[PDB]
C-alpha cells in the first residue's frame, strides 16, 4: 500500500474527524425516532440522516457526505497534489486533541539485532526468543518499533526499564539480565495499548473494501493492525505527537464511517466522542 | 371509485383499569418554599 | 444549496433568519443582520450566499440548543396522530382491510 | 369494545406544521411543529413552578389521596362498566397515595441542587405523562436555593 | 439447556430489544436525578423508573417490565405461546438492525476430524494440537463450528486462508503445511471477535440465575459463552444473518436487563444504544 | 505506598465521584462546541470548563476543582481517623451504586502454600505451576487473593469449583485432581474480570504522578494494577461490599480525572456515567 502524507495533514484530518463525528451523531439521533411510520429504516435515514450543513458539502444525502469523505481522504493520504478549497481548511488556526488510543497490543512488532543470535516467535501478548548460542548479559535482544504504553507482566531472564510496574519509555527494549546457555528462552508479556482504536473492527473491514474499490491503485483490503502500522510508518519524523494522533484518528475513522453508512448499526465511542 | 386509505394507526390498549393511573411531579412547598424577595447584595470597593 | 437559485436561496435564508429571531429572540437591533442587509448589493450573489452559509456553518455541532430541538423533534416523529399529520397515504382499487383493528 | 378491553383514542392536542411542496423537507416540517411547541411549553412555565394539586383531606382513617385527572366516576359511564369493575374502582381510588422524596434539579451547565418534590398520581393517557415530564424539565432547568445563590 | 425457537423469533426479538433499551434509558435517566438523601436508590427507582408504555406493553412498575420480559422470552425461545399477545397490531414489517458483536473470542470452539490423529488443548486465544502419528502436509486438522471474524497472529507449522492479515472466511479451517512426523505441535492464534457482547457480564450472571429460577426446567445457569454457543447451535439453518443477529441480541439482552434491574448500576452500550 | 482509610470513606467517595462525573460532563460539553479559532482549546476549557457548582464546592476555575479533588482524597485515603466509629454507623443519608468493574484480569494475584512444593510463573490470564516433588491428589496448590469473577477455560491436571463454565466463588482455589510425579505442570486460564476499570489507563498514568507530587511521602507512581491491589488490601476489615465499591471507584476516578484535566481528551464511560 503506497501513499504519501502531505504536510497539511492535521488540518485536513480535523475537518474529516469533525465530519465523521457529526455523521455518527446524526445516525444515532435517527435510530431513536424510527417506528410509527411506513418507511424502511434505510429510507428514513436516507431522508433526514444526512442533513449536516458544513462548508464544502453540497448535498443533504449520505451520498454527499461519503463524496466529501472521499475527497478529504484523497487529498491528505493519497495525493499531496490536490488541495481542497471547498472546505474551510485555509482558515484553521488550532486543532483539538483526538481521543486516546484504546487498541490492545496483542501482536507487537519488534526488530531483531543483526547476527542471527536469536529466533523470534509471537504469542497472544508476549515475544519469546531462543538463544542459538551463548550470549552474555547486558546486550539488547529486541526493540519494539510500533509504540506501546502500559504495564509489564511475566518477565523472565530479561530486564525492562520500569518504575512501579509501569513502562517508562514508549519504545521499550529487552536486554539480558544474567548470562544464559544456548537453547534457553526468555519471555516478555505486556498489558499495553498500541496505536489506533479497537472498537468498530467489523465496520472497518467493510469500509476498507469500499475505499480500496474506489482507490484501486493505492489501497488494498487488509487488517486494521497492518493498515495502522503502515500508516504510522509513513508519517514524517519532524512531527509533534499531537499532530500525528490527529492524522491517525481520521485515518482510521474514515473507513469506519464509510462502512457505518452501509450497515446502519451503532457507532464506536471514539468516533462519537471527538 | 379509487379509495384513499392509511396505514400505521397507533392506539393504546390497556387491558386493565389500574393502567389508567399515571404520575406527575410537584414541588413540596411545605419544606422547600418559594422565595418572595431577592437577596439584597451591598458591595464596597477594595 | 442545490434546491433553488441563488436569489431564491438567499430569500429562503432571510426568511429563516427572521423566523428564528421572532420564534426565540426578544426585540433588539441585530447588528450583524443590519450590516449584511445594508451592504447586500456590494457583493456578487454567489459570495453573499457563501458568507451566509459560513455564518450558518459556524454553529454546526452537537450542542445544547441542538439537543433541545432533537428532544422535541423525536416526540413529533413518534406521535404523528397527536400533532395532526400522517407520513403518507395509499391509493388503490381494492383496499385490504386489516383484521387486527 | 369488550369486557376487560379499554381503548384510549389519540385526539389532536397540538396543531402546527406548514406544508410547502416546492421544498420536500420532512425535517423542515418537524422543526415548524417543534418550534411552535417549544414556545407553548416556555409560555406555560415562565416565572411559574408546579406546586398546586387537588387532594382528599387526610382524615382519621385514611392517608392523603390524590383526585387529580379524570374523575373516577366519569369512567362509570364512559367505559360502561359492569358490576365487577364498579366494585374494583373504590379499591384503586384508595391506592393513589402521594409520594414524597428529594430530587436533583439542573445539569452540569446551570448547576446542581436538591429540592423536595412530590409524586401525585393522576388518571389520564400516556402522552399526557410525556407532556408533563417535558413541562417539569422546562420549569426546573434553573432552580437554585437561597444558600447556594448566597454562597 | 433445551429450547424451541419458533419461526417468529426475529419479530418478537425486535420488540424485546426495544423494551430492554427503553428500560435502560429510563434507568439512567432516573439515576441522573436521584438526590442523595434518606430514601435508598432502590425505593427511588421502584417509584418512577418502571413507568414505560409502548404498543402491547403498558407497565407502571419494574415488576411489570420483568413480567413483560418473561412473556416475550418464553414466547420467543422456550416451549411457549407460538403466538404473542399483542403481535397483531405491532406492525413489525420493517426491523431496525442490531448493534454489531463486540465479544472477544478468547475460547474458540473447534472439532477434530474422525481420524483421531490429534490431541487438542486450549489457551487464552490460541489452539494447539500434537500429532499422535505421522501426518502429511495439506490435510484438515481442525475446523471452527462457532463463527468468528478478525485478524490472525502467530501461525506456526500450519496454514490459514487469509489476505492482508484478515481471515477470508467466517469459519476458518486449519491445514498442515509441512511434512511433520514425530509428535509435532502446530499453533494458531487469532485476534478475532465471536458472536456475543463483552460488557455487562456481571449483570448476565444474575439475570441467567433469575430466568433459570423461573424456567427451572428448560434453562440452567452457566457462563455467557456456553449460553451463546448453545443458542447459536439451536438456530434453524434456513435463516439469514440479518434475523439471527436480532435473535441473538435479544437472547443476550434479556438476562442482562433482568440482572440490571436487580443491581441498580449502569447499562452496557450495546443494550442502551440499540 | 502507605496509607490508611477511615470509615467515612464511602461518604467522601460519593461526593468525589459526583464531582468527577460533573467535571467530565462539563469537559465533553465544552469539547463538542469548540469552534476552531484564535483561542486554543486549553484556553477555551480554562475559561468556561471549570465552573461547576454543587453542594459544598463553589469554585469556577480548574484549579478550584483540582484543589477540591486534593481535599477529598486527603480526607478519605490519607487522614488517620475522622470521627468515633458510632457517628459514621448511625448515618442515614444513602449513596448510589457505582458502575460495575470492567478491568480484565491478566496478572491475577495468587499465593503458594508454605511447603514450597511448587514454582509459580505467570502469563496472560493464566497461572502455571510445576512440582518439585511428588504430592498427593486433592490438596490446595494455589489460592487467589485478588477478587475475580468470570468464566474458566483450559484447566489441566487441576479442578476448580464451577457450574456451566462459570466460577462459583470469588476467590477460587486450585486443587490437584490426579496423582502426579515431580516436574509436572498444572495450568488454569481465566476469562474473568478483576477490581478496577480498564478504560482510561493513559490518564491514570499521568494523574498518579500529579497526585504523587503533592503527597510525596504517601503516594508514589506505580501501575494501575498494583495501585488497585494495594488500595483493596488497605481497606478496613469491617465494610460491606457496597461501600468498598464506591471507595474503589473514587480511588481510581481521582487520578484519571486529574490526568484528564491535563490532556484535554475524552473521559471514560465509568467516570462519565456515574
Amino acid at each position: 500500500m503506497n501513499l504519501e502524507i502531505n504536510n497539511f495533514a492535521p488540518a485536513i484530518s480535523s475537518i474529516g474527524s469533525q465530519l465523521c463525528s457529526l455523521s455518527a451523531q446524526k445516525l444515532l439521533t435517527c435510530r431513536k425516532q424510527y417506528g410509527n411510520g411506513a418507511k424502511s429504516f434505510e429510507e428514513f435515514y436516507a431522508e433526514i440522516g444526512g442533513i449536516i450543513g458544513m462548508m464544502g458539502i453540497n448535498s443533504q444525502t449520505p451520498s454527499g457526505i461519503r463524496e466529501a469523505i472521499y475527497r478529504l481522504y484523497q487529498s491528505a493520504f493519497l495525493f499531496g497534489d490536490i488541495f481542497p478549497e471547498s472546505f474551510g481548511i485555509q482558515n484553521t488556526q488550532n486543532i483539538k486533541p483526538p481521543p486516546g488510543f484504546t487498541a490492545p497490543a496483542k501482536k507487537l512488532e519488534v526488530v531483531l539485532p543483526q547476527g542471527g543470535a536469536f529466533d523470534l516467535i509471537y504469542n497472544n501478548g508476549e515475544i519469546r526468543v531462543t538463544t542459538t548460542r551463548n550470549v552474555q548479559a547486558g546486550d539488547l535482544v529486541c526493540t519494539v518499533t510500533f509504540p506501546i504504553q502500559g504495564s509489564v507482566i511475566a518477565t523472565r531472564n530479561c530486564h525492562v526499564n520500569e518504575i512501579g510496574g509501569q513502562l517508562t519509555t514508549t519504545r521499550p527494549e529487552i536486554i539480558a539480565s544474567v548470562p544464559m546457555p544456548a537453547r534457553t528462552v526468555i519471555v516478555a508479556s505486556f498489558d499495553a495499548i498500541e496505536i489506533g482504536y479497537g472498537e468498530g473492527d467489523d465496520l472497518f473491514a467493510i469500509g476498507i473494501a469500499i475505499l480500496s474499490n474506489r482507490f484501486n491503485g493505492q489501497i488494498t483490503p487488509m487488517s486494521r493492525h497492518n493498515y495502522m502500522t503502515q500508516m504510522f510508518a509513513n508519517l514524517p519524523a519532524n512531527m509533534s505527537e499531537r499532530d500525528s494522533s490527529a492524522v491517525l484518528h481520521f485515518a482510521q475513522a474514515a473507513p469506519v464511517v464509510l462502512g457505518m453508512m452501509e450497515r446502519l448499526t451503532g457507532a464506536p465511542k471514539w468516533v462519537l466522542d471527538y | 371509485y379509487v379509495a384513499v386509505r392509511i396505514s400505521r394507526f397507533q392506539l393504546e390498549v390497556l387491558r386493565d383499569l389500574h393502567d389508567l393511573v399515571r404520575s406527575r411531579t410537584y414541588l413540596d412547598v411545605s419544606k422547600s418554599p418559594l422565595a418572595t424577595t431577592p437577596i439584597r447584595v451591598v458591595e464596597y470597593v477594595r | 444549496p442545490t434546491r433553488y437559485g441563488t436569489s431564491e436561496s438567499i430569500d429562503k435564508f432571510k426568511i429563516a433568519w427572521e423566523n428564528v429571531e421572532s420564534v426565540l429572540n426578544m426585540e433588539g437591533n441585530d447588528f450583524v443582520k443590519t450590516i449584511m442587509y445594508a451592504y447586500e448589493d456590494n457583493f456578487p450573489k454567489k459570495d453573499f450566499y457563501m458568507m451566509l452559509k459560513q455564518i450558518a456553518s459556524d454553529g454546526q455541532g452537537a450542542h445544547p440548543i441542538a439537543a433541545a430541538i432533537d428532544q422535541l423533534r423525536t416526540i413529533v416523529y413518534r406521535e404523528p396522530e397527536r400533532f395532526g399529520y400522517i407520513d403518507s397515504v395509499i391509493l388503490t382499487h381494492n383496499p385490504d382491510v386489516d383484521t387486527a383493528y | 369494545p369488550e369486557e376487560n378491553v379499554y381503548i384510549l383514542l389519540p385526539i389532536q392536542a397540538y396543531t402546527g406544521g406548514v406544508i410547502d411542496r416546492r421544498d420536500a423537507s420532512f425535517s423542515n416540517f418537524a422543526y415548524s411543529i417543534a418550534s411552535k411547541l417549544m414556545m407553548e411549553l416556555s409560555a406555560a412555565t415562565h416565572n411559574k413552578i408546579f406546586t398546586d394539586y387537588t387532594r382528599i383531606a387526610a382524615s382519621a382513617l385514611g392517608p392523603e389521596i390524590s383526585t387529580e385527572g379524570m374523575p373516577l366516576f366519569s369512567l362509570i359511564e364512559s367505559l360502561e362498566l359492569t358490576e365487577a369493575e364498579t366494585s374494583r374502582l373504590p379499591v384503586i381510588q384508595d391506592s393513589m397515595v402521594i409520594q414524597k422524596s428529594t430530587a436533583t434539579v439542573g445539569n452540569a451547565q446551570q448547576g446542581i441542587s436538591t429540592i423536595n418534590i412530590k409524586r401525585v398520581p393522576f388518571v389520564g393517557s400516556a402522552f399526557q405523562q410525556v407532556i408533563d415530564q417535558l413541562l417539569w424539565e422546562y420549569s426546573t432547568t434553573s432552580l437554585t436555593t437561597k444558600e447556594q445563590r448566597r454562597q
